[PDB]
């Protein structure tokens, strides 16, 4: 329950399990997500951090640890 | 494009704010049944239909197990006039009305007389006003109804509600009144005026299409065969899902009405005054249809010789409002008017939002609009030369 | 205990600011005018319980008014003829 | 009404007026009946070659026939009377696009036409 | 106080907010009568009710000129009963329905024996299905119409629709359906089915309460005398002031059903196979009342052995839902459900709007409850005993 | 069922359950009928002296059947045979506020009740 | 000429978020699951007219939910039982 | 058409000729306002010069002059 409860959004939110979520992976490249599912999973990270994710900030996060990182950095 | 200004009250109102804000929880979240015994939504539903059956009755002076609610007072009438006559069909054959009623109180009537129904169409004086001593005399032994509508929704006159009950009642006849441009707009209670059924509409009084009731006195009792079958809501008076959002806003249009009667009719007045005053006192050869001294000031219409009445509709492109005019007339043609006048008439409705700004514009493009097209009319022309009209052998 | 005469004038100045928000010219005429006439109708009660009662509707008719301001604006239309 | 076409004739409108009954060159054609709703008095101005060089109306009626009638003031200048004949009340129905409950007025409007052309054609003969 | 599951769309339905959204132009500023001709107000109005009347017949495969509207379902069926019936009274007095339909159709039918016509009240099979060839087998030459409804109110099921035109139109009797139930919900085309009538109502398909139509076959003219006495509005089938918001409301919700009714279809069905599913793996002596292969599965009538029904609802304290219910039950009896299992059904909705949350929550309510309910049961403490019911002699 | 005095019977359950019908000391009233919807069964216990001191039911019905049945087995204990005998359907029906279409349900409870103490009654005798 | 993809993604976010504001949980859940489905169903229309016809109606369906999120939050009631 | 338009827009409210509404006078206790008038005035004033008067400032105007004095120091 550490902030990589980040890994567990984006393992719910891909159907990968969370061994195969790994900090270098990509969501379209390596786990499979397309366009319509990485809109729902920047979603998810701003409800369940309680953050506002803007368009800028959220073209940035393609990967595991882009999420971790983003959300690290705003409480 | 910019919009015309609505003068025409008579055929329907706009909803005041208080009756949509009223309505519209029971559009969103307490959409229950009323019938709905067995869980909360159908109880809030139901208890929002009491109570607007409880503003309804207040404003008329009635119990709340005095009304039915309907889908406007077109059933309201049908269900007083035909359920009326029906359930006393074995000793009762003969109805009274008036020949300047709405048209589904005639309508209703016709069809009875096509079920064997014998119907007396009272005909008015020049004043639109029947004549009461009229009315006493053509009441039979087998006369089991009578109606007359308080308010005319074409020319505004008021009948002599409370007198016709104190008839009706003597002789132990039904007295219905359509009431349905009279309801919050004068003063009704169903004791005083002894009336025995009356309709309502809810869009007549800044309440929603689609609802109306009808008041049926419980005591002493008047019976009434239902004409919508099904399940028995209403008392068994009228079958169907009872339109909770719809109700509501009647009884809010009803309270807010009771409320605001006085204050309405006092401005009303006013305005309707300044409206007719302004016309004649600008336009020659102009005349009200229906006496003024038994009038509703909000519906008025007048005639303007040797004009079009549909013409100067369209010349008053900036202004709604109505012409021979259910809510050739046959209203006019019943208080004697000369059916070129009768040609000639336009209806004026004031509402309880109606401006002065708006009543002056109303005036000075009537009075511009009546003077062009009288300087197109070849009638006008005759008889600015001097030509009786009335000698002219027309086609 | 909370002062009637502060309830009124605010509530006097609320609704008329908010009356006048109305996008439809025949509500906001009619809203503007009606409260300016009835505070004034009533300025003469002297029973703190039928102030009290007058307060109370006012309050419920300005929530009427706030809710029913912002729905015509979702649902505005022309102007009238007049407005020009 | 509600057509454009038809309220033009009252917006914007042209030959309202009169020509004088008395010349041997007009003729006057008044028709329908203000218990009808409905008068057209229609009068044409014919050159010593037959030619129509002017009319003017007035109407009492609806705006549908107030366009009906002005039309046919319009549509008979220019024409010779044996042309001015042959206007049908269906020529005026199809220029102003007139529902069916308003067929009445071309129709009417067609009469008036014939009225003025009969009448001028009864003071040629002598 | 937090409020309970809406489980109950068989009585009545929330609006659709796309609904809600087309109707409230016209409760603010688009409030003209559709029937004023001569003004912007009336113009934009009658505009607005043809568009809706479009809606409609595109959604059944009509003509909108087929399209008549209502107040409800309950004036559509009586229109279609009464109207047909004292249309052809002449030559035709015999009509056939059946002992399943809703409460206004069996009441219209009543009230047409005490005017003197001939009624066939089908028996169903215990599926809730007529038999054909009863149907057939009873036609007289003196038959009018035949009334039979798509989609039964209470227990879901679908009657041959198709079939039942096939066998009317072949011996020229006119075919009415009550659709009330189904409209939106399983495809209706009045042409490939044979229809001749049949019955809309607006809330029962996310559109507002106090509306509905009825579709009104123009080719072959079928024919009906107008029950509604006024002004002719309606084409003179429906005289009254049509209420612009709630026509708009109905044609919105018929447009929203046509584009959405695949989608919810098997969403529907999937939540109705997991509640029947997981409430009959985890109780023992629940049945479904009418056949599962000719069933709209958004309506799920259960009994539940040795419970009564309404202390079955009440139990469900936090869950709308009902019995015996016209949306001891007369379909019940018709489908030869024993009495005491009759007094021991409820019915379960499920919508466009309900979600797998509620049925789960609602399967898991309706087990604990039923164990209690057994728990406090004579009957169920007499079967755990190995008593036969069938041998006690009650009272 | 709407009144917070009928679901009370059912959410906070009292006396549910059975006694020995063998028991010289226990009266049994079964009462109804499943195809009418309400069945209600009714035991008490007197002691030795006639004392009512316990007693337990079961009911099928709706929830205001419950209600009444549950009630009637509440109001039998401490009472004796000759006093549970007064128990009159309407006071069932004024203390749980039974609507009109429910005061059918108090009258099926005062008849458990005196089922119950006839059965008992007839025990006695030898 | 515009980005079908752009407004796609775009409308996509923007109706999501504004579903999420439903006050009425019938309402909510329904329009955000639609949402998601009607987006994956068209996910592999190629036709550029069909795609312009579907980004218009979801800009429609995008002003009507912004509106009834407001009417629902002005009449908003209880939360139901699942809620909590 | 200075900003004592001022005095044409309390003149108007109050029904009081041009000639009486003095730099001098109170709206009470010189020109017959009640306090329903002086919140209508305090709005009449707002609404002829596009200016927003809080409670605190509608309070200290009371007389011709403060509210000509308050207008020219509001642009
Ligand atoms: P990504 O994986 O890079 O790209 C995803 C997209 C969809 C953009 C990509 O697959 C693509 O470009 N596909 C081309 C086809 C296309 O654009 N499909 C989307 C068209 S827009 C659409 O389908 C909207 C449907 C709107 C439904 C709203 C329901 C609302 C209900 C509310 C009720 C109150
Ligand atoms: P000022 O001259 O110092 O004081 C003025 C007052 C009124 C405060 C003073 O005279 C006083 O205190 N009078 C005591 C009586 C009183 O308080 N009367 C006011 C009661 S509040 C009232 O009357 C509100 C009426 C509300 C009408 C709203 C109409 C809304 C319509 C909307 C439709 C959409
Ligand atoms: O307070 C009022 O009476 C109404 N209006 C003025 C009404 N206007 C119409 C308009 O503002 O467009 C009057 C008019 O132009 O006729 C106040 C406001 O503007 O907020
Ligand atoms: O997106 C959804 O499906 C609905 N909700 C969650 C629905 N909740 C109810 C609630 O938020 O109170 C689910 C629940 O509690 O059952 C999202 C949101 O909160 O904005
Ligand atoms: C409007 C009206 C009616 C019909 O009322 P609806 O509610 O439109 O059915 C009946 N009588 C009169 C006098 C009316 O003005
Ligand atoms: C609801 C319903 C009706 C009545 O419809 P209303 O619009 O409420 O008058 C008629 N038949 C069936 C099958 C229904 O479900």
């Amino acid at each position: 329950t550490i902030e990589e409860r980040v890994k567990k959004i984006i393992g719910e939110q891909l159907g990968v399990k969370q061994e195969e979520v790994t900090n270098n992976a990509s969501f379209v490249e390596d786990l499979g997500a397309d366009s319509l599912d990485t809109v729902e999973l920047v979603m998810a990270l701003e409800e369940e951090f309680d953050t506002e994710i803007p368009d800028e900030e959220a073209e940035k996060i393609t990967t595991v640890q882009a999420a971790i990182d983003y959300i690290n950095g705003h409480q | 494009s910019l919009r015309p200004l609505y003068m025409d009250v008579q055929a329907t109102t706009p909803l005041d704010p208080r009756v949509l804000d009223a309505m519209l929880p029971y559009l969103i979240n307490y959409y229950g049944n009323p019938h709905s015994r067995t869980h909360a939504y159908g109880w809030e539903s139901e208890a929002a239909m009491e109570r607007a059956r409880q503003q309804v009755a207040s404003l008329i002076g009635a119990d709340p197990r005095e009304i039915i609610f309907t889908s406007g007072a077109t059933e309201s009438n049908n269900i007083a006039i035909k359920g009326v006559a029906r359930f006393y069909r074995s000793r009762k054959k003969h109805l009274i009305t008036t020949q300047t009623e709405h048209k589904c109180v005639l309508d209703s009537c016709r069809s009875l007389e096509a079920e064997g129904f014998q119907v007396t169409y009272l005909p008015v004086q020049k004043s639109g006003i029947i004549d009461l001593k009229e009315l006493e005399a053509a009441i039979q032994p087998d006369t089991s109804l009578v109606s007359v509508m308080t308010v005319n929704n074409e020319i505004g006159v008021k009948q002599p509600i409370a007198e016709i009950g104190r008839i009706c009642s003597s002789r132990k006849v039904y007295f219905h009144t359509d009431a349905a441009q009279a309801v919050g707009k004068i003063p009704l209670d169903v004791n005083d005026m002894k009336i025995d059924l009356m309709s309502i509409s809810g869009h007549k009084i800044y309440g929603p299409k689609g609802v109306g009731a009808i008041y049926i006195r419980r005591r002493p009792r008047v019976r009434v065969e239902a004409l919508q079958s099904g399940g028995g809501q209403e008392r068994g008076m009228r079958s169907g899902t009872v339109p909770t959002p719809l109700v509501v806003g009647l009884g809010a249009a009803c309270e807010v009405a009771q409320q605001e009667m006085e204050y309405d009719h006092k401005r009303i007045s006013k305005l309707s005054e300044r409206l007719i005053q302004n016309i004649m006192k600008s336009l020659p050869d102009v005349v009200m249809n229906g006496d003024p001294k038994h009038h509703y000031p909000g519906c008025i219409n007048l005639s303007f010789a040797y004009v079009e009445g549909e013409s100067l509709l369209m010349a008053l492109k900036d202004v709604a409002l109505s012409s021979g005019s259910a809510c050739p007339s046959y209203v006019l043609r019943a208080i004697g008017t000369d059916e070129d006048l009768a040609h000639s008439s336009i209806r004026f409705g004031i509402g309880r939002f109606t401006t002065e700004e708006e009543v002056d514009y109303t005036v000075e493009k009537c009075i511009q609009h009546v003077k062009r097209l009288r300087e197109m009319s070849p009638l006008w022309e005759m008889v600015q030369d001097g030509i009786d009209l009335k000698s002219i052998k027309w086609t | 205990a909370a002062s009637s005469r502060a309830q009124v004038l605010a509530l006097y100045r609320a609704m008329l600011r908010e009356s006048k928000r109305f996008s439809a010219y025949n509500y906001r005429t009619y809203a503007v005018r009606r409260i300016r006439d009835a505070f004034r109708e009533n300025k003469n009660v002297k029973d703190p319980v039928e102030i009290q009662t007058l307060v109370n509707k006012a309050k419920r008719d300005l929530g009427v008014i706030r809710r029913q301001v912002h729905i015509g604006q979702l649902y505005s239309t022309d102007k009238l003829i007049i407005e020009n | 009404a509600y057509h454009k076409k038809v309220v033009d004739h009252y917006e914007n409108p042209r030959n309202v007026g009169s020509l004088d009954k008395t010349s041997k060159n007009v003729g006057t054609g008044l028709v329908g009946a203000p218990a009808c709703g409905d008068v057209m008095k229609l009068q044409i101005q014919v050159d010593e070659k037959g030619k129509i060089v002017d009319a003017r109306f007035k109407t009492f009626g609806c705006g549908s026939a107030i366009a009906s009638s002005s039309l046919a003031t319009e549509w008979v200048k220019g024409k010779t009377v044996e042309e001015a004949l042959t206007i049908k009340n269906t020529d005026i129905a199809k220029e102003l696009c007139l529902p069916p409950v308003k067929l009445h007025c071309s129709m009417l409007a067609e009469d008036a036409i014939k009225a003025a052309l009969a009448d001028y054609k009864l003071k040629q003969e002598p």
